């Protein structure tokens, strides 16, 4: 089948022109259609036959089809155009409607932010069942790219480590969760464990203590 | 105003089958018909609503460029009013078609000694296709007496059969690429005029 | 105006069937060809099926061939999709789209329906200790995605993203600037 290639993410400054390409083998012999999907809603058509726009789309959206790659020229990208875009082409294959890998167009609104970590020792009421419980929660970060960094005193831990995918906030500092399942019998008895996060090269020296 | 993708359609490395023919809508470009003759040693160039030499003078709004491969003896079936397995079950032109049908031999590109079964054509269908109708369904045809239940058992045949191009010998069975240019009146501001 | 409303799905065990519907209005439903596009959480758009203008031509994808069946009811302008023989990889937001022309562009969309294939069921609203408001770790321990019963003060309570936690359970945490035992929905 056909293989549409999209960039993973494209960043553009406010008021400038954003260009999201869509490559493909002999893509010029077919029409490339674009769709605008905002987080929490359905995709919306912007440019269908590489040149035209339906009723309700501003003139700032435009496209082209030449060579072996498409082009979606979006000029004067305001802060309200943060959404994901997808391509669509018809192929000589068994005819699945090939969609692209998706491209998240983000607008640089804030330069950087500092995350906030909240962690407190869990009480003994949950120890009656002896269930896996982690309490440290990390939020208040604008870039939205955080990773779970449970440090066993500057060392990894067993049973694997997973990172929760962040969720979109109300156009402000985002939030995340950094709790998973692990044996709580050795929780803060010694240097066996400590909860931290690497916010694109920055950690929080919490120096937590029980009770 | 830029150039049209005419050069990017006739020289495609992979051509569409007759049951999955593409429809490249062409708009907002200057149609340079001089590049068509360079890559189309036409075997049949019958235009039904325009003139081949007057294309640089007239102007149209939207141009549709179809693309499909058929058998050598089936090139004449791509015409207004024709019949056959292709003209009735895979691609049918209306009685008021306004355009040209371009077809050229592609035995040196779309043929392999081991058999190029990647191009398939429909053999049977319960009804003929409407003008400019695309048939994508690959459901197993039913004999009527009993349903096939999605399997090709007794009296159940697959709707898609391959051509199986053989480059050894045989005339009328070689692979021929066909491009159909459609022109619509569409009484609106025009966008694709001749190079004047 | 053009309106497309997809009926919600729900939590279903593997091997079961999910009955979806797509009510359309504002446009000629008997002329345009209706399609189906699904989107898994965190994944891209994937085509599902296409129904003809009269219901004759039907086509499906290779990953969903055989088990899924598409159908339409032009008597009431409702598009249907039978999700028979469900699989764990079928958890996706199904969108009801409409084909524009032969070139293959979509102009009309809905809002999407949620279909989740879960392997377990609820185990009870087990509240957690370490509660202004409550600072618990678990709230409404739904096995997959549902989360409610925010016992903390609604003035400045935070809503942290949900975690998959394929181990068998899921915990919802919330903080806001004694213990906590408030729980109403099982
Ligand atoms: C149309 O396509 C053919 C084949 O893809 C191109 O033919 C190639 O031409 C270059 C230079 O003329 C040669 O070096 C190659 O060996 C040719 N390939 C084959 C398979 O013959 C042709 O150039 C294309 N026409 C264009 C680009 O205008």
């Amino acid at each position: 089948s056909y293989v549409l290639t999209q960039p993973p993410s494209v960043s553009v400054a406010p008021g400038k022109t954003a260009r999201i390409p869509c490559g493909g083998n002999n893509i010029g012999s077919k029409n490339v259609h674009w769709y605008q999907q905002k987080p929490g809603q359905a995709p919306v058509l912007v440019v269908y036959d590489d040149s035209d726009r339906p009723s309700g789309i501003p003139e700032r959206f435009s496209g082209s089809n030449s060579g072996n790659t498409a082009t979606l020229t979006i000029s004067r990208v305001e802060a309200g155009d943060e959404a994901d875009y997808y391509c669509q082409v018809w192929d000589s294959s068994f005819d699945p409607w090939v969609f692209g890998g998706g491209t998240k167009l983000t607008v640089l609104g804030q330069p950087k932010a500092a995350p906030s970590v909240t962690l407190f020792p869990p009480s003994s009421e949950e120890l009656q069942a002896n269930k896996a419980t982690l309490v440290c929660l990390i939020s208040d970060f604008y870039p939205g790219a955080v990773t779970v960094a449970w440090k066993a005193d500057s060392s990894p831990v067993k049973a694997g480590v997973e990172t929760t995918t962040p969720s979109k906030q109300s156009n402000n500092k985002y939030a995340a969760s950094s709790y998973l399942s692990l044996t709580p019998e050795q929780w803060k008895s010694h240097r066996s464990y400590s909860c931290q996060v690497t916010h694109e090269g920055s950690t929080v020296e919490k120096t937590v203590a029980p009770t | 105003t830029n150039l049209c993708p005419f050069h990017e359609v006739f020289n495609a490395t992979t051509f569409a089958s007759v049951y999955a023919w593409n429809r490249k809508r062409i708009s907002n470009c200057v149609a340079d018909y001089s590049v068509i003759y360079n890559f189309a040693p036409f075997f049949a160039f019958k235009c039904y609503g325009v003139s081949p030499t007057k294309l640089n003078d007239l102007c149209f709004t939207n141009v549709y460029a179809d693309s499909f491969v058929i058998r050598g003896n089936e090139v004449s079936q791509i015409a207004p009013g024709q019949t056959g397995n292709i003209a009735d079950y895979n691609y049918k032109l209306p009685d008021d078609f306004t355009g040209c049908v371009i077809a050229w031999n592609s035995n040196k590109l779309d043929s392999k000694p081991s058999g190029n079964y990647n191009y398939l054509y429909r053999l049977l269908r319960k009804s003929k296709l409407k003008p400019f109708e695309r048939d994508i369904s690959t459901e197993i045809y039913q004999a009527g007496n009993k349903p096939c239940n999605g399997v090709a058992g007794p009296n159940c045949y697959s709707p898609l059969q391959s051509y199986g191009f053989r480059p050894t010998y045989g005339v009328g069975h070689q692979p021929y690429r066909v491009v159909v240019l459609s022109f619509e009146l569409l009484h609106a501001p025009a966008t694709v005029c001749g190079p004047k | 105006q053009v309106q497309l409303v997809e009926s919600g799905g729900g939590v279903v065990q593997p091997g079961r069937s999910l009955r979806l519907s797509c009510a359309a209005s504002g446009f000629t439903f008997s002329t345009y060809s209706m399609h189906w596009v699904r989107q898994a959480p965190g994944k891209g758009l994937e085509w599902v099926a296409v129904i003809s203008y009269d219901g004759s031509n039907k086509h499906y994808a290779d990953s969903v061939k055989g088990r899924f069946t598409i159908s339409r009811d032009n008597s009431q302008n409702t598009l249907y999709l039978q999700l028979n023989s469900l699989r764990p990889e079928d958890t996706a937001v199904y969108y009801c789209a409409t084909e524009g022309s032969l070139t293959g562009y979509y102009r009309y969309w809905g809002q999407g329906t949620l279909g989740t294939v879960s392997s377990a069921s609820t185990k009870g609203p087990s509240v957690f200790p370490l509660a202004l408001g409550c600072l618990v770790k678990d709230y409404f321990p739904e096995p997959v995605t549902v989360s409610w019963n925010s016992g903390a003060l609604t003035s400045g309570v935070h809503t942290f993203p949900a975690v998959l936690q394929s181990s068998g359970l899921y915990s919802l945490s919330s903080v806001v600037t004694y213990i906590c035992n408030v729980n109403h929905k099982p």
